[PDB]
């Protein structure tokens, strides 16, 4: 099942993720960081509701 | 050997014994890590051995 993990050394931990419908998610028209010129996010931003 | 002197080292992966201690990282709050040791594991919390 879809889960998130992080190395706990030689073993891994796991947490169950909650699903979200597609209609409850939207991508912004731009990524631009007006507060810091020269810095750009590597992935697009999003806004959603559970 | 059974009668040999004690050597300084650090544990590694898959029960590997490293002779150099250089895997230093900044201390993080709420530390927690299992590490393979022999046939089982060794539990650590806040960078302190547990059991």
């Amino acid at each position: 099942r879809r889960v998130s993990a992080r190395m706990l050394g030689d073993v891994m931990a796991v947490s169950t993720c909650v699903p979200v419908a597609a209609d409850n998610v939207i991508v912004q028209n731009s990524m631009r960081i007006s507060s810091r010129p020269g810095a750009c996010y590597s992935r697009p931003l999003v806004s959603f509701r559970y | 050997e059974d009668q040999g002197p004690l050597v300084e080292g650090q544990l590694g992966e898959n029960n590997e014994l490293r002779l150099t201690r250089d895997a230093i990282e900044p201390c993080t709050v709420g530390h927690r890590r299992y590490f393979t040791f022999g046939g089982g594991y060794v539990y650590f919390e806040e960078y302190a051995y547990s059991h």
